[PDB]
């Protein structure tokens, strides 16, 4: 089973440079395919192909891009890394990872890392309860969360019992604040009776930090 | 020419599959396991031998017509049945430097049979 | 440079009902291979990156159900949606994989499901002890579940409209039951949330006969 | 009709180009195939060549390029599709 | 192209197409036998004008080539 | 291949001359009376046939092989002796239109023999 | 390296040039020849081909175009030497 | 070219050239027998590395292609 | 055995055309050789290649004599022509006809026509003996002749007995006199002994006159 | 236009001893047939037409003794007679048969014999009565046989000398005795033959002691 992985940091300041690099499981950069490439995809917008190599170096790129963008490729390592020089505002996109084959199309992707490109630096979130009320219908349905706040560059990932809850769970899109800051919520629908039995954890990942919590909600 | 059957046993081509391991070629040829070889099987009676798609040269032709008139010395010569065309196949092996070679080699598959 | 076109930009369309979008390339993307239409179509939901759905513009990728054909040759090719189901909701691409590299991509048309409509269920939460140790107050209000997607929050701390102040965020259509869902945060100083008592979340929609108010009192 | 993908090791001492793409040349009868030869040193891929390769029934109508020879010295495959030799897996014969 | 009577096409419903001629050929060998009917091609036409393929024995072969269509008859005294 | 004589055997080019009066082309050949035809005699052994220069196709040596090992079912297969070259001959003659027409003929003369 | 004489009387059906010199094209070791063909009505010559001709043993090392046929319908004569079916004559086998 | 001893040719005085090998091959066939010696021409050492009338069978043959020349020779115990 | 004759008119008038034709015995025009050719000689000069002809009519000429030479062809008569225009004075020569060949060179020539080319007109020679004189040694030998005088053109032939007597004749060349007359004269040396038994006659032949005499010399 | 030169003009050798005349071609005459050298040699005498000697500049044609012998290549050759016999008193031609046509012959050389030392044989012949009858008159005087071929003949009519009047021609070399032969025939007119009794031949060649006088009266 092809896997890939991309790693990189998700914030880079401008005119500067940004590098990522695409880790392979499953198979080797040498067989399972012939051209790995790069795609790009600036928030609320289309896919952009940044560029392709081969298991022997052989590169191609953009025609927008060809003046920044450089790819490398290491068999020993199954590798293949990608670095744009003076980058500005404009390139503040996720990037993507893809096994770029001639006969099918992009086959596998990678997960995406979100690259900001900001003068400001990382901020780590505090998390808080959203606890359900003590005024919630004794029959019906009652609602519960986490509110992520202050936070910078995005994202933040959260789920609910590390993955073994998922009817009902919204989280939300971020909130850029007035103070340049990130506030994002996430909460879960569950039954009144269910509170007093069932303990509810929300697992939060900010990976621009290394900021790992598992927050308790209870009334 | 045309391909054999039960019962069907004038010269034809028929169908075979060699396996490089019963000769001991699998000591250098890495692939193929075996080809789609086949061999040519069968009598060439004076009716026909030297005619058209079952005959190969124009010269088998005119031996036959010797044969037909029962002629000396063809009479008693009689026409074997042999291929008339091959096809190319593709080998990859080892060399005497055991470097690892690949080549097209001509004349190794029998597509069809005809009288001499 | 195969410059790709899709159309339309977005589809409203009833449970059950097809759907249809167009990929139109500059150029008739065929091969002499005979495969010909070196085209692909891709499925992107939100969080996830793009799934492909279909290559050689006609054949699908494992997995991917019947619902779903491939269509056209040349320049302009389609992907239609047999009967769109909830799970279908995405943003769908078009991309051209010929031999000569530009590799580009479409536009992207966004599909939505015409749904029946849903009243919100709404929740209100004052701030947490430690938020409030922190020196700042968040009060947020839920509205779950619900379409279609228009929707109005009013907030009132001790019944004072406050314009300015509170932040809405609302997901995308769910995968299951196709509607919609908005959080609303309003954001105070611990001094100026320690002098009021009622707050309170005002929610117009459709599917309520009128306005809906949740709220609480400072102390529980 | 078909093009494979070409690989040589032996590159520079045949002078030849080391990867790239090949044309084939066939027959009007004639299917032809791509083939993928490479090593596998307890997980280590080292590849040997990577071409066109002629009509063989062992690579009739088989879409993927498979090494189904179970722990050979020099790992092969063919398959008959354009540029099918694209990538390689193994698979040893069921039995 | 020319089509003739072909005895060895059973699956194509006996008939050859050729860009030459059509062939009928009876053979009374020593011991009886019997004859054939297929299709030359215009490359196995040699020599030019009588070609050997197309040639009788005064006993024992009797051929015939024709390019019309179709044009594989015998004549036997039918009784 | 190689050339006949008495106490060799083994497959050889013969010698021959045939007339056309004998096989009734007179009738239609002007010329030549008879031309330098020659033969395929003799037999092909499992230490000649599939050899070089006693055989046609590297299809007959792989089966040679089989033979040597007496695999199955090419123990029991012979492997005849045929021509391997030919040569063109020239002629003068009447089509059936009975104009006078002379052409030059492809594999008429037996050059060399060998093994199938 | 050998040239004969090129005659045919069928020079408008054929669309071919009447009489004149031909370059023969054999091979590093076949001998060529020339041959003449004619027509003898009573005394009178009618001619009919000349040209370029095989390896032949009925034609080996005879300097001179000679029919040996006795009273023939079309009288036949091959020699090995450049131009020498320039003439031809008639003289039987002696027997 | 290369010269090599060849058996047939008695006339030559027992000597061929080639472009391409000398060869060398006893074979021990069921019913006894002997061996050869002869010229293989460049055009017929295919495939390119290992000829294929160049290989010995593990019994029943061995043979020897050199290029120097006049390199055919045997190996038996000598009496 | 093949043989070639010339036959045509032996005197031609200034500015004229000169005709000859070739006739062969012994072979055919089309077999017995492919080119035929024409050959001339003026008097105590070299030979010039007129022209050839071949069995088809396949001209080839002097560059010389391009202008005005002609050459013909009969299939049927096994003849071949030859016509010279607008003739001079340096056109009076010996004319040959010969097979041009190939392989070999002019392999049989024709004996020749030797063509005047003058004003004036032809003239018949007459024959005198030239008598044994009576004073001549009875046991030696003795002389006798033919004072063959007055004609025009050339050339007259001399034999003795009808070819029967070689051995002491010379017929010499011969001369052309003040009036544009020729005179030429043969000999015959004789034993005295013959003179009583054996009878001498010189044979006089003239062709471009029709003049053929036998004269008997005898004291 | 091939042009042929020959060398020399003539040849005075004595029987027995070899003779060699060479031709220059002004291109060589050879031909990627291997036969090359397309060269003839022909031998004229006096009434006859050439006769051919020898082709290919080296082969004979029948009949032609092996005294003679044809050389050379490229652009000179020579033909050579062994030994010089009394029948091969001729002049004797080059020719090129090259297949590009100017078909070119060479100047000629006249071949002639050294020999001993002969004396003539002197004859004298009054005019015919025929002759006498049409009212002219020719007396003749034969010089049989000699050698060299300087050689003088005198008139004497009653003793007079006679200038102008006589005229001479001389034979060629026999073919047999390699000497020359001459005959003078001196020209009056029948009165004035009538009028003169002794009519005189008077002859000076080497081989005679003195000059020699044959004459007759006019009266038998
Ligand atoms: C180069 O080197 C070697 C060739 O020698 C190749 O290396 C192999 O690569 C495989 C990937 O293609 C790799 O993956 C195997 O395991 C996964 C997951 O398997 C799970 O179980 C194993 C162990 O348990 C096995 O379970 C099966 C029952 O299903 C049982 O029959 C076995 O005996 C058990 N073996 C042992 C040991 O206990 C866990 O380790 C693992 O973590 C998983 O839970 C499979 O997905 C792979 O494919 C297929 O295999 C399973 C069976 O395992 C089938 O049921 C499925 O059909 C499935 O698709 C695969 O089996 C191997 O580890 C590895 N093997 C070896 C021998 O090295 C490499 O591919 C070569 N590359 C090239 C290019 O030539
Ligand atoms: C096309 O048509 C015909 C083919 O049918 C060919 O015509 C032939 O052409 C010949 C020339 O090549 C020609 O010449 C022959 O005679 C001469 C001279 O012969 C002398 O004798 C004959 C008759 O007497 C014969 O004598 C011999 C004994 O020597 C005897 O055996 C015969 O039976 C006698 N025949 C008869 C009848 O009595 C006289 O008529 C003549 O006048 C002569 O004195 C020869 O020179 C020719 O060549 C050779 O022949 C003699 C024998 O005759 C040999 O001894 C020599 O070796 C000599 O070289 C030739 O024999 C023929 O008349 C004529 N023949 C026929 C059958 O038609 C013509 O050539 C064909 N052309 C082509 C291109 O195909
Ligand atoms: C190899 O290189 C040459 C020169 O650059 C090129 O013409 C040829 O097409 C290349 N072939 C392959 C198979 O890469
Ligand atoms: C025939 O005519 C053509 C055109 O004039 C010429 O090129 C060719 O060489 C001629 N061939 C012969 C054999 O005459």
């Amino acid at each position: 089973q092809l896997q890939l992985q991309e790693s990189g940091p998700g914030l880079v300041k401008p005119s500067e440079t940004l590098s990522l690099t695409c880790t392979v499981s499953g198979g080797s950069i040498s067989s399972s395919s012939y051209y790995w490439g790069w795609i790009r995809q600036p928030p609320g917008k289309g896919l952009e192909w940044i560029g392709s190599i081969s298991y022997s170096g052989s590169t191609y790129y953009n025609p927008s891009l060809k003046s920044r963008v450089t790819i490398s490729v290491d068999t020993s390592k199954n590798q293949f890394s990608l670095k744009l020089s003076s980058v500005t505002a404009a390139d503040t996109a996720v990037y993507y990872c893809a096994r770029d084959s001639l006969r099918y199309g992009m086959d596998v992707w990678g997960q995406g890392t979100t690259v900001t490109v900001s003068s400001a630096s990382t901020k780590g979130p505090s998390v808080f309860p959203l606890a359900p009320s003590s005024k919630s219908t004794s029959g019906g349905t009652a609602a519960l969360g986490c509110l992520v706040k202050d936070y910078f560059p995005e994202p933040v990932t959260v789920s609910w019992n590390s993955g073994a809850l998922t009817s009902g769970v919204h989280t939300f899109p971020a909130v850029l604040q007035s103070s340049g800051l990130y506030s994002l919520s996430s909460v879960v629908t569950v039954p009144s009776s269910s509170l007093g039995t069932q303990t509810y954890i929300c697992n939060v990942n900010h990976k621009p930090s290394n900021t790992k919590v598992d927050k308790r909600v209870e009334p | 020419g045309l391909e054999c059957d039960g019962k069907v046993n004038i010269c034809c081509k028929k169908q075979f599959f060699v396996s490089f391991k019963d000769i001991g070629w699998n000591d250098w040829i890495i692939a193929p396991s075996g080809y789609h070889a086949n061999y040519c099987e069968g009598e060439c009676p004076s009716h026909i031998a030297g005619t058209s798609g079952s005959s190969l040269s124009f010269h088998s032709t005119v031996i036959n017509h010797y044969r037909m008139r029962g002629h000396s010395p063809f009479a008693n010569l009689k026409s074997c049945c042999v291929p008339t065309k091959l096809r190319p196949m593709s080998m990859l092996y080892y060399d005497d430097g055991q470097n690892i070679i690949k080549k097209d080699i001509q004349n190794m598959i029998v597509e069809e049979c005809g009288c001499s | 440079d195969i410059v790709m076109t899709q159309s339309p930009d977005s589809l409203a369309v009833s449970l059950g009902e097809r759907a249809t979008i167009n990929c139109k390339s500059s150029q008739s993307v065929l091969y002499s291979s005979n495969n010909k239409n070196y085209l692909a179509w891709y499925q992107q939901k939100p969080g996830q990156p793009p799934k492909l759905l279909i290559y050689w513009a006609s054949t699908r990728e494992s997995g991917v159900p019947d619902r779903f054909s491939g269509s056209g040759s040349g320049t302009d090719f389609t992907l239609t949606i047999s009967s769109l189901q909830a799970e279908d909701v995405a943003v769908y691409y078009c991309q051209q994989y010929a031999l000569a590299p530009p590799r580009t991509f479409g536009g992207g048309t966004k599909v939505e499901i015409k749904r029946t409509v849903a009243a919100p269920s709404v929740f209100i939460f004052p701030p947490s002890d430690e938020q409030l140790k922190s020196g700042t107050a968040s009060v947020v209000c839920l509205l779950n579940n619900f379409y279609p997607r228009e929707a109005k929050v009013q907030w009132k701390v001790d019944n004072a409209l406050q314009s300015g102040n509170s932040q809405e965020s609302v997901t995308e259509q769910d995968s299951k039951d196709s509607t919609y869902s908005l959080s609303s945060t309003l954001t105070l100083s611990k001094a100026d949330y320690e002098k009021h008592k009622v707050y309170a979340c005002e929610v117009t929609h459709q599917g309520l006969s009128s306005p809906v108010t949740k709220s609480f009192n400072r102390g529980e | 009709t078909r093009e494979c993908i070409y690989y040589n090791a032996n590159w520079e001492l045949e002078r030849t180009n080391q990867s790239g793409l090949e044309r084939c040349e066939g027959e009007q009868d004639k299917r032809l195939h791509c083939y993928a030869s490479w090593r596998n040193s307890s997980g280590t891929i080292e590849l040997v060549k990577k071409g066109c390769w002629l009509d063989d029934f062992n690579c009739y109508d088989r879409q993927e390029c498979v090494a189904t020879e179970e722990n050979p010295q020099v790992y092969f495959c063919c398959c008959e599709g354009n540029f099918c030799n694209e990538r390689f897996t193994h698979l040893p014969e069921a039995g | 192209a020319l089509l003739c009577a072909c005895t060895s096409c059973l699956q194509a419903n006996y008939t050859c197409e050729t860009d030459g001629a059509c062939m009928v050929s009876i053979f009374n060998l020593d011991g009886m036998e019997h004859h054939v009917r297929t299709c030359i091609p215009k490359v196995e036409l040699v020599p030019a004008g009588k070609p050997f393929y197309c040639l009788s024995s005064e006993d024992l072969r009797n051929t015939h080539c024709c390019y019309t269509d179709y044009c594989n008859r015998i004549d036997l005294r039918v009784p």
